[PDB]
């Protein structure tokens, strides 16, 4: 097989000239070893198909054409490279970028012609077949002739290429007749897994039923997709087992089930870099930038400036603060909307979603168990775990879960004595929710209280009630509609990375400036507002040390200041008054 | 760990267990263990026959074939049949850990998720709440 030697030498020559790939390969050397001196990444090394062109347009019809007979020798040849470098104080993998393609299907249309040929799928994943062990190398060990022995088991998906099957069980006394014990934990065992990939739902032609065709997904790729999730997956189109031909009558029409290897799973729908860093150091001094960052949330919202203020310090959050041998106090802020409907509240919550950097969204019952982990024989709150949950209708949930929801949120733990597993259990999020007036669209007229409908220490709990009123005005009106005409006809996306940085560096602590402005104002707050309304208590007070905090955050400020105590003085007066 | 450092630094150097165990740790349980059976005291103190049930079939049956087998020359019960001992390794989390050998260290209380195909045939923690907990059976 001189040929197979012709890949390797070929493909020999594309890497180190050009160079690009080699310290990609160098990097995955250095870094493991860089862990070898510390006190995970998988070896693999991404190949671009937009390079392979320039050299050889023979060897790359071939790749797409024949993948059997072209991506192992190339690997022998990467593993081969791998070595020479440096130094010794494993199979890898290909990838194959793209550069795409012929070869570019959807699942529905494939089978034959595609057959044999990469290709690159793309659709929804379901229902993602649980992650197993499989067996690959043998490792033995002789006594007293000692040496060490070892065999190499071939499966259906080894390599590629198709080989005489070498399964199963043990070599168990290969001669002469010496005995031979299982070597575990030196012997090799690549993770494999296999999931179903179903065509895109909205490209689908007619009532006609989808055609789902199945991707196994080899060592590292494993866990990388959770169900439901839009992927391009890529990979050698394979047909494996008898079509019944083998067995001697079977006699079915039916047969050669098909499937894709490998290969690297590019979902569809973090990095700071150099640059980026340098514009958040830079706009951090200017004094003005709290409001405009506050307008960049809502293109299509008018007002709520208030609102939207209050969403970034939600998104911010005022630290931690652990005590020594002591309780925490809560850090982050909880938030409620009430309005009468096409106030946006629904429509805001997505927003808050998509920029928050997770979490989970949840909408009125909803549940079962929420946040639990509902101890399964034989949730939500914790999986959101450091993010925003959102709550639509939060008003129509059962009270049996809200009994839960106030452990949740001030508390900031979640127990479980159910059967059972008996923990307590962290989840800390931060929480959104949007609640429908009690009935109808009274709310606005409606008394201080009996408009909210679900008392107690609920309205409470939420650090912040925003009320908005959707009542009519001519001028109002006019300045809706030229907006909402633009609409149908600095950057956003800079605003979930100038949040990261300022979420871990760095938190401002507390000082003296600050102090005695909220304390002045919550003792206002508490002796003037209970004459005009309710709610007050010491919990108010936390809140303002929050917002207080999380202003700072904005601000970059390594300390808290007097300035923004005074805005969080401002939103809790547009939330009371 | 701690014997090590007497074997090294502080010789003499010899080659290390704390990594070739967890690398292994089904291995050092038939080898490990059977070094036991070497240094164990034999009388030891006390130990009669019966006293304990099932030790004097055993008892009699390396009577009965000593006897028998000194009378034939006028190869042996395995050693695993005779324990009744159960040796356990444990996790070194550890203050000590902080010797240091770092990466040494699994005895890292993982997540299940964490569980590779990579792991097999060496020590790991992991932790969890108990499911279905299957009622006791002999082995």
């Amino acid at each position: 097989d001189a040929v197979f030697g012709d890949r390797v030498r070929r493909f020999q020559e594309f890497l180190d000239t050009f160079t690009s790939y080699r310290d990609s390969v160098r990097s995955i050397q250095v870094y493991n070893s860089n862990n070898a001196a510390n006190y995970i990444l998988p070896h693999r090394i991404i190949i671009s198909l937009d390079d392979l062109r320039e050299f050889d347009r023979s060897f790359w019809s071939g790749i797409l054409v024949e993948p059997a007979y072209f991506i192992p020798p190339a690997e022998k040849a990467l593993t081969d490279l791998a070595d020479s470098m440096d130094d010794v104080p494993h199979p890898w993998k290909l990838s194959f970028k793209g550069s795409f393609g012929a070869h570019a299907l959807s699942p529905r249309t494939l089978t034959a012609q595609h057959l044999n040929k990469l290709v690159s799928v793309e659709g929804i994943v379901t229902k993602t077949s649980l992650v197993r062990p499989k067996l690959i190398r043998s490792v033995h060990y002789a006594a007293k002739t000692g040496r060490f022995h070892y065999r190499d088991y071939t499966d259906a998906t080894t390599t590629l290429t198709t080989r005489i099957p070498t399964p199963a069980i043990y070599p168990t006394e290969d001669t002469e007749g010496n005995k031979l014990t299982t070597e575990y934990g030196y012997s090799t065992f690549i993770d494999h897994q296999r999931i179903t990939v179903q065509e895109m739902p909205e490209m689908a032609p007619a009532g006609q039923l989808p055609r789902s065709i199945d991707v196994i997904l080899d060592d590292d790729l494993v866990d990388k997709t959770k169900p439901g999730d839009r992927v391009n997956v890529v990979g050698v189109f394979k047909s494996l087992g008898a079509g019944g031909m083998n067995q001697s009558n079977s006699n079915t029409l039916i047969g050669f089930k098909t499937l894709i290897l490998g290969n690297t799973v590019y979902p569809l729908h973090q990095m700071l870099t150099d640059f980026d860093i340098r514009n958040i150091n830079k706009l951090s001094k200017k004094k003005d930038i709290f409001d405009i960052l506050s307008q960049s949330l809502a293109p299509s919202i008018y007002g709520h400036d208030h609102i939207k203020k209050a969403i970034l310090l939600m998104l911010m959050g005022g630290v931690e603060k652990n005590l020594e041998n002591g309780s925490h106090l809560r850090g982050d802020i909880n938030i409620l909307m009430v309005g009468d409907p096409s106030t946006a509240k629904s429509q805001l919550l997505r927003f808050v979603l998509n920029t928050a950097s997770l979490a989970i969204a949840t909408t009125g019952r909803g549940s079962s168990g929420v946040g639990l982990t509902a101890a399964v024989t034989t949730g939500a709150m914790v999986l959101a775990d450091r993010g925003v949950v959102c709550i639509d209708e939060f008003d129509k949930m059962t009270d049996v879960d809200r009994v839960a929801i106030h452990e949740v949120m001030e508390q900031q733990t979640v127990t479980i004595a159910k059967a059972g597993i008996h923990t307590t259990l962290n989840a800390r999020c931060s929480v959104i929710a949007a609640a429908n007036p009690v009935f109808g669209q009274y709310d606005v007229n409606r008394d201080p209280h009996q408009n909210i409908a679900l008392p107690d220490s609920l309205l409470s709990r939420f650090d912040l009630l925003f009320v908005v009123t959707d009542d009519i005005n001519e001028i109002r009106d006019r300045s809706i509609s030229e907006h909402v005409l633009r609409t149908h006809r600095v950057t956003i996306p800079f605003l979930r990375k100038y949040v990261q940085y300022a979420k871990e560096r760095v938190i401002p602590q507390l000082t003296q400036e600050a102090i005695n402005v909220i304390v002045k104002n919550y003792t206002d707050l508490r002796n003037d507002d209970n004459t005009k309304k309710s709610p007050i208590t010491a919990r108010t007070l936390e809140t303002l040390i929050r917002l207080a905090t999380a202003h700072a955050k904005v601000r970059l400020s390594k300390t808290v200041n007097k300035v923004d105590a005074k805005v969080a003085a401002n939103l809790l007066r547009f939330a009371l008054l | 760990l701690q014997y090590q450092n007497e074997k090294f630094l502080q010789g003499t150097q010899a080659d290390d267990l704390v990594s070739a165990i967890q690398q292994n740790a089904n291995h050092f349980t038939e080898l490990f263990c059977r070094a036991i059976d070497n240094n164990m005291p034999l009388p030891t103190k006390e130990i009669d026959y019966k006293d304990d049930v099932l030790d004097v079939i055993l008892n009699q049956r390396r009577l009965r074939n000593e006897r028998m087998l000194s009378d034939r020359t006028n190869e042996l019960f395995p050693p695993n049949l005779t324990r009744r001992y159960f040796l356990y390794f444990k996790p070194l989390s550890q203050n000590c850990a902080r010797r240091y050998r770092k990466k040494a260290i699994s005895s890292k209380p993982l997540s299940v998720r964490q569980i590779k195909g990579d792991f097999l045939g060496q020590l790991i923690t992991v932790r969890g709440i108990i499911t279905r907990v299957s009622d006791v059976k002999p082995a």
